[PDB]
């Protein structure tokens, strides 16, 4: 069902070495326990006490070699994981982005993939030793008395129908919780992200109430499962209770008139006591593994993504290094849509563009010009027609050197955090003169000058250290590093006033003669 | 996207609302005889052995009740000749309704009843014995997976062909035995809408495929290519290029039907192909080859196709353009 | 041996027959028989699938009947303590009975509601027989039996009775804020470093969960106390009544542990609620040329009100036990001391010696998570500035790039956290493994009720250690957390 | 009315007056194979108990007859050991015919007639056995009901369709499994007189069904509409209303036909329609839907129509005025 | 295999001792009756009529 999928998912991205280590040493262990001090009460009606001592140690290094097992296994479970969900969600095409919400996607990086890797080994040993140290008693108070089976198979029953109830009542309870909780961390962003418009309106207490309603639902929430957890606890502690009379008046009354030992009597009411104590302890681990494995089977899930084509139908030898030459570009039937189902947003267009340093589209909005400009790098489906860049055709290219041997300046300013080296250089192969051309091309090395660091300064958040303006010219600057001999802007200047605008446009053709632009 | 039928045959139907039900216990009978083998294997034995125990209870019970456990006075005879625990009417359960019977737990005639329990259990083992060998026998007489023996390309195309537009797809068997009057339905799917106004959901038109006769008697031996030509009567006769796409309602179903060679039951598998899986243009790569006397027929890139430049316009429109070039 | 009624040559004669109803062991077998014959014969029609009036009436029915044959296999098992044989017919048709109870509402529910009705006539006869049965014991156990445990009389009549309910429905069937106050009042007069405040506005309700849990651990503590007295009595009527003791012990016990964690609970939720609120107050009064320029990004602050909440949330479930642990120990010393260790208990050296070994642990630990979460934090803001705008990172295709910058950040975290793995294994192993080399060296020390019951004892001990394992973890976590705290707390403020 | 066929399928037709007869007792046997499950069961025990007390009569009357019973005398040997009554023969003899034989009771050279018996007994058991087992096999390995899983409209309805005129119905399965080789007959059945004067009471005519191919194979998984083209050829084109009622001579009988799934036999259902059933200018509301993935099916609603607009006039009516119509 | 066989049913499908041939819609038509005795019903009920005759080749 759900909890064999998940775990088998789980211990399958581990290997199977492990797996075997995991088992046996949990099942000799525990076993080997039980069998000493079985033993033990054997010893009570010498070389037994050598052979005592060595079974001791047994214990000891079986232990040892469990706990070593567990925390290996939990580490490369984790890194597996997120190592794959790491290179596997990157893999994805823009559909995935653009259609699935990015905290949602964020949330299994952030908790999810953090949930695993320092609860889920913790959890994983606390419910492996419960549940096994809890069948081992349970086998060994059905040995010290026979009779004990017939009370113990109700017993299990009873436990199997009460917890399923708790489980089947607690899978909905938890889907509450998160649909309560949601909402909070909802809030904080949408609090952090827009503070000064809220301090503007000065609206801050219609707010904080809205906080303090979702804060006392997500209490209430929280008192409903632990109301629930309460109950079930009580229940099945009172059937520990009651197995551990059992089987102590029974081994009694068995010894005091048809004796075994009092030894065994002893065995069958501590392991009856040991029952009480870790049943509990058993079952909420068990809730707690579920619902860890719960969030496991979740990512597994994100981890079923799209591919990206990323191979492309042609030979990386046939491609020369110096491609791109003066750039003439022939589009014909240039049929693009989003998805599939989308419409066409733009449809049966040709154009042949020799070279000439600059061209110019322009239109009213939704004229769909930047699908136009998205049409450069297969973004879009491009259903129909073709691209024809001075050679060949674009669906056969690998689209990674299909985007990185041409440049594109959004509207948008994207940055990074970090120095302005690593906004400008990613990698660390370009004269720092190249930088302050590039910027003072641009007009940012009479900001520069200014900053105390130079070209060392950083950048916070995305680009949160400047002006909207200023972020469009690092954006303009980076793309400039470039040694491409045609680029396109989508509304580079809508964030420029007009005595920059001209200068910037007099300076990048000068400077960009050769280049199409 | 509620595909029709999966690629490997199975109907994505939701049956809701079945009002009459409930007809007789050998719909469970066939449930069993159509199991999983060790599931059935499990059933059969928790039969007996309940029959057993359910006997052995009876008999133990009996001889209880005749004064027979506890006494031992020697003047009296049992109803059945030496069981002194519940274990030995349980042995002595086994020892008649398996008919073993070794002889040291034996009926005497001292007990009607106890004869009358002997006739009962003999009964009911051999109305049991001959369930479970019907069951057995009419589940392992079954191929059931000689349906999964038989293949389809993952894709399907569209070409020229005699110069007409024609639909194809591969289809093949992977056994060595042969397959019994194999006949094919190709059948296409929407959601059409009456020239007069009603609605159907899942409309099913039965597109005919192409043949030398006009049947539908195939002779699969080496995986060949099953086609349809694109008359005007074709359902697709208005269909064309970027129209088909993953969102696009239109799905081909393709059944095949024939009986198993050996066993006369009358075997059928099911594809689907919808308008993300047609392929325009290719034409599937020639795996039959001549060998030393023979014919090697590589299942390896079994479906894989090869583009073949084609219009790009409906059959419609090429019947229309092939006039307007063929009038002068 | 294992006679359903047999005991001596005495009851080689309990089942010769004056006439077989009078006979108890006669009626009480065929008690057993309609019980065995609807279990065998539901079996397969059911693993076939495996492999309404009355509704909820039926389900109480079955509720009451589980009770009392729950009820009857403990008289059964209990009136078996007397004789030397294990005369087991007064408790195996009762746990036939139940077995074929719950078999049937199983099959039930599993035939009408989901396949088809008008198969139930099985369940029909299953409820006549056991219906007549019953009735046939009640009647020969009115006169001949000399009834003297009245309960089996009332049980008796009680399951004929309820047999008689069912047999009706089936045949019927047939024929068809406040906190957050406190907290601000509290840090304002704690400064005219949080921790101050929090346990002067909130530690009663605290230190009360941990009083429960010292009682609670104390009368637990005092079960092997029961334990060596069972042994030494029945070495040479005490032992029931010190029996059904321990059970009452047990009891009471579990009903201190469930009140102690559910305060502690909500102790911590009312604690999450507070703190909640105070960092969204602190929010609303927060700057922007900080969130700008110096330290903090929208992401983690976010990230603390999820998970720092989070784990002051379990550090404040978890903590009663923290304080009450002690307790436990010393009392386990003294009572050692004072029963079958009256002298050279000298494994207990070894638990004096754990404690420092386990704060060197927590000390170490901590020293592994703060670069664990200081790693963590950064791949934090990696991926999240990494995918706030990713069709850059399509464009200027710079997915590897910044995917193995991501991949060193990673690797460092990871290092950190196999650290952390490795210490959390040796914590885990010392705690699991202490117990077994105590008990060895106080039993090899010597050189029959005094070692078994230090075995059960420690025992006892060792499972309180078994939670201080992650107790510790979730110590330094929540110790890393309130330190973000004050830091986060002491930022710009606009007037 | 004396309707041919009834809404299940049950043909009320009376053959009177068969002249030869009573070929052997292999159609009895049918008879029983073809029977009442707990009937079925009452003759194998009744067969299996006459048996028994057959030989046992036999064995008893052979002991009497060897004058065993009586003397009890030591020096001489029974034909078969001790039995001291009937009842001790009757358990002989099941204990030889199950093939149980404790051993209590054993045969001994001493008679030459009672190894005549035992062969005999020992024959008659096996091929009694054999009897039933083949009855009990070709009984259970039956579906028998797979024909009453597969139902059909309680009415019909005629519409317009692509402009002409067309006689629908509705059918559907049950059963999750599928149906091989799906069949489909129409045929209409009514008192036709010659044109040269002969009379036929029950004349009937293939009415051929609407299909892709023109064929008779459909692929039965939702609920779909048999549909009959009206052309100038059928039968019901010179078919109007107001003249559709019970007391008109006109019926429709709808016949699948198909193997089953898993056991190679062919199941066919049988319906009918007659001139009241049949309402007019309605079309079946459409069950089928798109749901999570899937196509519900709500087989409520089943048969459900709704009344559409549509000329009031023959099919023959109908071409005369659209002639007139398009003349111009 | 023996006594699952009807082997009969061949023998309850009768035909007409003789042929006729007469008018139908003005047209020449062969006919002959056909019956079945039992009341089973027959599946896929199928006729081949066949003229047998020593033909010459044109
Ligand atoms: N939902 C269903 N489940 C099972 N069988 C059905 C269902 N609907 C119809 N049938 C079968 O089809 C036959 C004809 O159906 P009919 O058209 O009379 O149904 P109906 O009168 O329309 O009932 P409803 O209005 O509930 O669909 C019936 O004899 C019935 O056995
Ligand atoms: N009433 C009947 N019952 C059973 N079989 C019949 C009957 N009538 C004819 N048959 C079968 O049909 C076959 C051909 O029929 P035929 O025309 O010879 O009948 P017939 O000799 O004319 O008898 P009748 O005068 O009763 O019709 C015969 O071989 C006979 O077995
Ligand atoms: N990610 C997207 N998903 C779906 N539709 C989009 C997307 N991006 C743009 N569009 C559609 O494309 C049209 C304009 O495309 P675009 O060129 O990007 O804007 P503009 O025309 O203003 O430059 C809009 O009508 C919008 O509906
Ligand atoms: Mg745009």
């Amino acid at each position: 069902e759900i909890p064999w999928r998940a775990c088998a998912k789980y211990l399958s991205s581990a290997g199977i070495l492990l797996l075997s280590l995991l088992v046996f040493s949990q099942l000799l262990k525990h076993m080997v326990l039980v069998a000493i001090d079985y033993w033990l009460a054997k010893w009570t009606d010498t070389v037994y006490a050598m052979v005592f001592t060595v079974l001791c140690s047994l214990g000891i290094v079986l232990c040892l070699v469990t706990s070593v097992t567990v925390e290996w296994t939990g580490l490369k479970v984790a890194k597996r994981l997120h190592r794959s969900l790491l290179n596997r969600i990157i893999l994805a095409p823009m559909r995935f982005f653009e259609t699935t919400p990015l905290g949602s996607i964020l949330n299994r990086f952030s908790s999810d993939c953090n949930t695993i890797d320092q609860h889920i080994p913790s959890t994983l040993e606390c419910l492996s030793r419960s549940t096994l140290l809890c069948v081992s008693a349970l086998a060994v108070i059905s040995y010290v008395t026979p009779v004990f089976l017939v009370a113990l198979l109700p017993l299990a029953i009873v436990c199997y129908f009460i917890q399923k109830y708790f489980r089947v009542a607690s899978r909905d309870l938890q889907q509450l919780d998160d649909t309560t909780q949601l909402p909070l961390l909802s809030h904080f962003a949408e609090t952090v992200e827009g503070l000064t418009t809220i301090r503007a309106f000065r609206y801050e207490a219609r707010f904080q109430q809205k906080l303090l309603e979702y804060t006392d639902s997500n209490n209430i929430a929280s008192l409903f499962l632990t109301a629930a957890n309460r109950w079930l606890e009580v229940r099945m502690e009172y059937i520990g209770a009651c197995v551990v009379l059992i089987a102590a008046v029974t081994s009694i009354s068995n010894s005091l008139h048809r004796e075994l030992s009092a030894g065994l009597v002893g065995l069958g009411l501590t392991y009856a006591l040991m029952v009480s104590n870790y049943l509990n302890w058993m079952v909420r681990n068990l809730a707690d593994m579920e619902l860890q494995l719960g969030a496991v089977k979740r990512i597994h899930g994100l981890l079923k993504t799209e591919a990206e084509s990323y191979e492309g139908l042609l030979a990386p030898s046939l491609i020369p290094k110096n491609w791109p030459d003066q750039g003439k570009i022939q589009i014909q039937n240039l049929s693009v849509r989003y998805d599939s189902s989308l419409k066409p947003v733009l449809k049966h267009v040709n154009a042949l563009i020799a070279p000439g340093q600059k061209i110019g589209i322009c239109g009213r909005t939704g004229s769909g010009k930047s699908s136009f400009s998205l049409a450069f790098f297969r973004m879009v489906d491009t259903f129909e027609g073709h691209i024809i860049i001075d050679g060949i055709d674009i669906a056969k290219l690998p689209l990674h050197t299909l985007r990185s041997r041409l440049s594109i300046i959004l509207q948008d300013p994207v940055l990074f955090s970090g120095t302005i080296r690593f906004n400008l250089d990613p990698e660390r192969k370009c004269s720092d003169s190249t930088l302050w051309e590039a910027l003072e091309i641009a007009q940012l090395k009479l900001v520069v000058k200014a900053l105390p660091g130079g070209l060392d300064a950083i950048i916070t958040e995305g680009g949160e250290n400047f002006s909207q303006g200023q972020r469009q010219l690092f954006c303009l600057a980076r793309a400039f590093v470039r040694k491409t001999s045609i680029f396109i802007m989508d509304e580079a200047t809508a964030s420029i006033d007009m005595a920059t605008e001209n200068i910037l446009q007099k300076v990048v053709m000068t400077a960009f003669a050769d280049r199409t632009v | 996207r509620a595909r029709f039928v999966s690629k490997k045959g199975n109907c994505n139907v939701a049956h809701k609302n079945i009002r009459e039900q409930g007809r007789f216990l050998q719909d469970v009978f066939t449930t069993l005889v159509d199991l999983k083998w060790p599931h059935t294997l499990l059933i059969f034995t928790m039969s007996f052995l309940c029959s057993w125990l359910l006997f052995a209870m009876a008999w133990w019970l009996i001889a209880f009740a005749h004064g027979d456990l506890a006494p031992s006075e020697g003047t009296a005879e049992p109803c059945v000749t030496s069981i002194h625990s519940f274990s030995s009417a349980f042995l002595f359960s086994i020892e008649v309704q398996v008919t073993i019977g070794f002889g040291g737990r034996m009926v005497t005639e001292e007990c009607p009843l106890a004869i009358l329990i002997l006739i009962v259990q003999n009964i009911v083992g051999l109305m049991i014995n001959a369930i479970m060998l019907g069951c057995i026998f009419m589940k392992t007489a079954q191929a059931h997976r000689r349906a999964e023996t038989l293949i389809f390309s993952k894709h399907a195309v569209i070409a020229l062909r005699h110069g007409r537009l024609c639909f194809m797809l591969r289809v093949g068997d992977l056994r060595k035995s042969m397959i019994i009057s194999a006949t094919i339905h190709m059948q296409v799917v929407r959601k059409t809408t009456s020239p007069e106004g009603e609605v159907v959901p899942l409309h099913q038109v039965d597109i005919p495929m192409e043949n030398g006769v006009g049947g539908n008697s195939i002779f699969l031996v080496a995986p060949l290519i099953i086609y349809h030509v694109i008359d005007a009567n074709s359902p697709l006769y208005d269909l064309a290029p970027s129209d088909l796409h993953h969102h696009q309602d239109l799905e081909i179903i393709v059944i095949l039907e024939g009986v198993v060679e050996t066993t006369g039951i009358t075997t059928q598998a099911r594809t689907s192909y919808l308008a993300d899986e047609i392929l325009w243009g290719q034409r599937f790569v020639p795996i039959v080859a001549e060998e030393d006397g023979r014919y090697s027929v590589d299942y390896s890139k079994f479906g894989n196709t090869i583009k073949v430049p084609t219009p790009l316009c409906t059959a419609r429109q090429l019947d229309e353009d092939h006039s307007l070039l063929e009038a002068l | 041996p294992l006679a359903f009624c047999g005991s001596e040559n005495h009851s080689a004669a309990y089942r010769v027959d004056q006439g077989v109803l009078n006979n108890g062991c006669f009626v009480d077998a065929l008690n057993v028989v309609p019980h065995v014959f609807l279990l065998f014969i539901t079996f397969p029609i059911l693993f076939i699938g495996w492999g309404f009036p009355g509704h909820n009436l039926r389900w109480i029915l079955t509720f009451m009947l589980l009770f009392v044959l729950v009820c009857e296999i403990a008289e059964g098992i209990l009136s078996d303590g007397v004789t030397e044989s294990h005369h087991l017919h007064l408790y195996m048709p009762a746990g036939m009975a139940f077995m074929a109870a719950v078999t049937s509402v199983v099959y039930y529910h599993n035939i009408e509601t989901s396949n088809f009705p008008k198969l139930l006539i099985a369940l029909l006869v299953y409820w006549t027989l056991a219906f007549i049965t019953k009735t046939i014991k009640f009647v020969k156990f009115l006169d001949h039996a000399i009834g003297f445990s009245q309960l089996r009389f009332c049980l008796t009549g009680l399951l004929v009775i309820l047999y008689g309910m069912l047999l009706l429905v089936e045949v019927n069937v047939i024929r068809v804020n406040y906190q957050r106050l406190c907290e601000a009042f509290d840090a304002q007069v704690r400064k005219d470093a949080i921790w101050q405040a929090l346990s002067h506005a909130f530690g009663r309700r605290l230190v009360l969960s941990s009083t429960f849990r010292i009682l609670a651990d104390l009368l637990g503590f005092a079960g092997p106390l029961c334990i060596f007295g069972i042994v030494d009595h029945l070495g040479k009527a005490n032992a029931y009544v010190l029996a059904v003791l321990l059970f009452l012990a047990l009891l009471l016990q579990r009903t201190f542990l469930q009140a102690s964690y559910y305060v502690a609970i909500e102790t911590g939720i009312n604690l999450r609620g507070a703190i909640q609120t105070k960092i969204y107050n602190k929010i609303m009064h927060l700057s922007t040329s900080n969130l700008s320029m110096g330290e903090m990004t929208a992401g983690q602050i976010c990230n603390l009100v999820a998970i720092d909440t989070n784990q002051l949330m379990w550090f404040f479930f978890l903590c009663p036990n923290l304080w009450a642990m002690p307790v436990q120990i010393i009392v386990g010393v003294i009572l050692l001391y004072y029963i079958l260790g009256v002298s050279a208990l000298i494994g207990a050296a070894v638990i004096i010696l754990l404690a420092p070994v386990q704060y060197f642990v927590a000390t170490k630990l901590s020293q592994a998570q703060r670069s664990t979460l200081e790693y963590s934090n950064e791949r934090l803001k990696q991926t999240n500035e990494m995918l706030r705008g990713i069709k850059l990172l399509k464009l200027y295709a710079w997915e590897n790039i910044f995917r193995t910058r991501v991949e060193t950040t990673r690797r460092k975290e990871m290092t950190s956290l196999r650290a952390f793995a490795i210490y959390t294994s040796i914590s885990i192993f010392m705690n699991t493994a202490i117990p077994i080399a105590a008990v060895l060296i106080t039993f090899v020390g010597h050189v029959p009720s005094v070692a078994f019951a230090s075995l059960s004892l420690f025992h006892i001990l060792v499972t309180p250690l078994f939670l201080l394992s992650s107790v510790v973890r979730s110590t330094v976590k929540a110790l890393v957390s309130v330190q973000k705290l004050s830091e986060f707390l002491s930022s710009a403020e606009i007037r």
